[PDB]
RNA sequence: UUAGGCGGCCACAGCGGUGGGGUUGCCUCCCGUACCCAUCCCGAACACGGAAGAUAAGCCCACCAGCGUUCCGGGGAGUACUGGAGUGCGCGAGCCUCUGGGAAACCCGGUUCGCCGCCACC
RNA sequence: AGUGCAAGAGCAAAAGAUAGCUUGACAGUGUUCUUCCCAACGAGGAACGCUGACGCGAAAGCGUGGUCUAGCGAACCAAUU
RNA sequence: CCUGUCAAACUCCAAACUUACAGACGCCGUUUGACGCGGGGAUUCCGGUGCGCGGGGUA
């Protein structure tokens, strides 16, 4: 990479297809999850807050408590265990 | 509409019915919404919760089913609103609902407005709702005193036939009084 | 059908596009109500670089205030045709514009469930000339 | 149910491929295993397709091989009818064979090594550089095709 | 310089002028020849088909095109036929003209990427294929071996 | 749902167009400014009060595919591309066979002029 | 279009415009990610909390500076609270 | 309307493939103790080649 900022190489993953453009529906930004629930991490291009480091887009973690309204999701990066602070807006129930 | 790249607003935004930015700030509380709505002739008051396939209404009250308790006056005024609020408030209570936030939809937060009236009523029904006392009307206007005095400048009945000639904010009291004990559907 | 289709006057805007006023005075008297400042956009060579800046006034008259004005304004005008909107409007003159439309217009101006007026229910140039012409004067 | 026979060595072959052959209980060139035709098992043999020889053997052939190259989960013990009978649910080799082909049981379930360590093909095989459709000996085979190889390596 | 230096399609597609500057002008004079006032309303249609994907410098294009049309004056300056070269030199080409240090070359020209089997030239004639000869001469000045294919023309 | 309120999915719902519908449950336009409230100027809007009138807008109902969209059939196409293998071919660029996957454009013909949830309601 | 500045991205009853008001560009202390994928490493950065005190709003709520990714600096010593 | 072409820093589309998590089979572990945790000792931080994909370069 020519630079090493967080958004380096995120032109594709952090951009919406033209039709999904514009404010996202509030239903999923308010979803409630329970500890132990498996959730997929996927940043919503339209939702600025509650994000996580793009590197983790695509991970399926395990909700384990929350911090403020944001949730704390455990994931494993390669072989390393990590806790990710993310809001519902960027989460989806597995299955 | 124009092409593949075109962006169509969500349905309730095309219809100019739902303000989605506000809806989100509303759902934040995690509490049930006290949906205050109006019509030229009527005034609605619903207590909505969030659901898997859309909102769920646990309790409602419409200015029309007000007469079902002895209302013999118009149904698009302040006294009407308040009561409809108190009516929904009570039903709400019956449903096991204890608190809610005021959703006034696409209306304006004007002081002494009917939505705040709906809110005053709902609160008096025993429902806990974040509010601000001095943004509400001064009880008398809620009774419908502003209208009685307006008919004082008579010369011609404010009410075409309807009931009374000088109107009755008392009829308001008699009704509130009624709703505060027993009766069916409450 | 009719009655709820027959034209009516909705606001008559009388504005003086000056370039920097003392003019408000005459608009107030000519109409019957206070005028409104007219700020301008974009910086330009006519020493009009100031974004926010009084550069004329206007007055939106409705109901009787609008008729009682046109009942003298119109008389001071001759023109017609070509000089008419595609929506049935027309401006003459100091400017004096007249917005014309039919009964269910509040549908496109209100906040809730607002909507744009269907082309069929819109007012045509012709249908406009008729209404006004049929009110103290002659077309073309 | 297909008969798998590794025909190409391990040197240079992708590891993820080699590991699969290993999960299918084959660890040496010329070793054969019997695998059920499942979605899961299909995927594995397809991945191994270029270093193996497979197909469905005829009852008799399986029997010949079983008789000639089957082994207890441990030891020299020759697997003959008597062995089969005194040790398995079946009464003889044919009883076992039939069960294998009909995918009702496995060499393990009967206390037999999942691997038929065959002998080099008498007369040699058709080459390990081309598939069957090309005159080689790699890939899926005819029941007649598989039998020939299996028999030659009996 | 030789075609050897640019005839292969091994480098990335390099054509974004918004990022490349100092690109030489194309030597290709025209793309439509003959009676371009008329539309392909001719009985016979022969084409020149390249048989290998290659890069053809605007140099060769012009030299190949000239050689063919210049010959199509076996039909006369205002003869009845139309000749088209359908390819355009979009691929910008460089040259590293310091040894291998900072070697990204500088723009020196352009070429057209033609895939084996595409038709680079298309002529339209009335049963008067002198055009077949105009092409034995055109594929004489381009890298690939070529196929002279006749399409609408069962008049053999 | 003989017209409502809040929504979910967020064009299959968009754009354009035709037909139908209201002494009332109704929604509207509509009528009107003493009040609460309101316009940097206008009761236009917002807010409040109300029914003389109307179904012409909106809205609800039924329908049209011309455009945009969704999905499907047949063709393009098992083509393009591609994971695995090859003492197959080719001066080479590159190609071919075996195995496992498999497109886009475009054309023709269907589909689509929203679906679903809660509440209230001759 | 606009959103201070590269580029890429976000945004329309707004994240833009106008008006008004306000000083959360607040003190204290953390969780987590990043810096340094995996996988140890400081400063710096960010996301998200809590305690305290406040601003605005009818209220839900929003404000841990600017819509997001650049705008930065150890020990010793000095000055300062 | 018709007609002729393109894109590493274009995208109305769009694979093969890579990848998070889970189930199933396989394989492995429970005297051969896997997975994991803690500690002692390193060596190492001139690499090269084939193939696939590359970027630069006439090569
Ligand atoms: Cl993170
Ligand atoms: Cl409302
Ligand atoms: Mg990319
Ligand atoms: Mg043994
Ligand atoms: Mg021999
Ligand atoms: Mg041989
Ligand atoms: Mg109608
Ligand atoms: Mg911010
Ligand atoms: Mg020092
Ligand atoms: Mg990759
Ligand atoms: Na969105
Ligand atoms: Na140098
Ligand atoms: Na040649
Ligand atoms: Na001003
Ligand atoms: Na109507
Ligand atoms: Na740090």
């Amino acid at each position: 990479p020519s630079s090493n900022g967080p958004l380096e190489g995120t032109r594709g993953k952090l951009k919406n297809k033209p039709r999904d453009r514009g404010t996202s529906p509030p239903q999923r930004a308010v979803e409630e999850f329970d500890d132990g629930e498996k959730v997929h991490l996927k940043i919503d291009p339209s939702v600025p807050n509650g994000r996580f480091h793009p590197r983790f887009d695509g991970q399926t973690g395990t909700v384990e408590g929350k911090q403020g309204d944001a949730y704390k999701v455990d994931i494993v990066d390669g072989g390393k265990e990590k806790t990710i602070i993310v809001t519902a807006a960027h989460l989806r129930r597995q299955e | 509409a124009t092409g593949p790249r075109y962006k169509v607003p969500m349905r309730r935004r095309r219809e100019a019915r739902t303000d989605y930015h506000q809806r989100l700030r509303l759902l934040k509380s995690g509490k049930p919404r006290l949906v205050a709505r109006k019509s030229n002739k009527h005034v609605r008051a619903q207590l909505v919760t969030l659901g898997p396939n859309g909102d769920d209404t646990l309790a409602s009250a419409h200015s029309s089913d007000l007469a079902e308790y002895g209302w013999e006056a118009p149904t698009g005024n302040m006294p009407s609103a308040y009561l409809t609020g108190l009516l929904a408030g009570l039903r709400a209570q019956e449903a096991g609902v204890e608190e809610a936030v005021l959703d006034i939809g696409l209306n304006s937060p004007t002081p002494g407005s009917k939505v705040f009236a709906i809110q005053e009523g709902a609160i008096d029904a025993g429902l806990d709702i974040p509010h601000n006392d001095d943004v509400l009307a001064d009880w008398q206007r809620t009774r419908g005193a502003h209208i009685a005095e307006y008919d004082e400048q008579l010369e011609e009945p404010l009410y075409s036939g309807d009931f009374d000639a000088a109107d009755l904010p008392e009829h308001f009291d008699e009704l509130r009084e009624t709703l505060l004990d027993g009766d069916i559907e409450l | 059908f009719h009655e709820m289709r027959e034209p009516r006057i909705e606001k008559v805007v009388v504005h003086m596009g000056i370039g920097h006023a003392n003019a408000e005075d005459i608009l107030g008297e000519i109409t019957g109500q206070m005028p409104v400042r007219t700020k301008a956009k974009r910086t330009v060579g006519e020493f009009d670089i100031r974004e926010g800046d009084p550069i004329g006034a206007k007055v939106t008259l409705r109901d009787e205030m609008a008729e009682e004005f046109l009942q003298t304004a119109l008389p001071l005008a001759e023109l017609a045709t070509s000089q008419f909107d595609d929506t049935g409007n027309f401006s003459f003159g100091l400017d004096v514009t007249v917005n014309l439309v039919r009964p269910g217009y509040r549908v496109a101006k209100r906040d809730k469930a607002s909507r744009s007026i269907p082309t069929k229910h819109r007012l045509n140039p012709a249908d406009a000339v008729a209404f006004i012409e049929s009110t103290y004067d002659v077309e073309v | 149910m297909h008969a798998l026979v590794q025909l190409r060595g391990e040197v240079n072959m992708h590891t993820d491929i080699q590991d699969t052959l290993e999960m299918l209980n084959i660890h040496h060139v010329n070793h054969c295993t019997l695998v059920p035709e499942t979605d899961a098992y299909r995927g594995m043999v397809a991945k191994v397709n270029d270093f193996v020889a497979f197909g469905e053997p005829s009852q008799e052939t399986l029997e010949t091989v079983l008789a000639t190259r089957a082994e207890p989960l441990e030891g020299d013990a020759d697997v003959d009818d008597e062995w089969v009978a005194e040790h398995t649910d079946y009464d003889d080799i044919s009883g076992l064979a039939f069960a294998l082909l009909s995918e009702e049981t496995t060499l393990r379930e009967q206390g037999l090594s999942p691997t038929l360590r065959l002998h080099p093909p008498r007369g040699g095989h058709d080459g390990v550089k081309h598939p069957v459709k090309e005159g080689g000996q790699l890939g899926k085979h005819d029941t007649e095709g598989i039998d020939d190889l299996l028999e030659a390596m009996r | 310089k030789p075609g050897a230096m640019y005839r292969n399609s091994s480098k990335p597609a390099y054509t974004r002028r918004e990022y490349i500057s100092g690109i030489p002008g194309k030597k290709i004079a025209q793309f439509d020849m003959g009676n371009n006032g008329a539309g392909p309303t001719y009985p016979a249609q022969v084409e020149l088909v390249v048989e290998k994907p290659v890069q053809i410098r605007h140099n060769a294009l012009e030299a190949a095109r000239v050689a063919a049309n210049r010959y199509v004056q076996n039909s006369g300056a205002a003869a009845n036929y139309k000749f088209r070269i359908r390819k355009f030199p979009f691929h910008v080409i460089r040259e590293n003209k310091d040894g291998m240090r900072a070697p990204f070359g500088k723009p020196v020209g352009t070429a057209a990427r033609v895939h084996g089997a595409n038709h680079i030239f298309i002529a339209w004639v009335n049963p008067d294929p002198n055009v077949e000869e105009a092409w034995r001469r055109a594929k004489m000045k381009v890298t690939p071996t070529i196929n002279i294919d006749s399409s609408p023309a069962g008049n053999a």
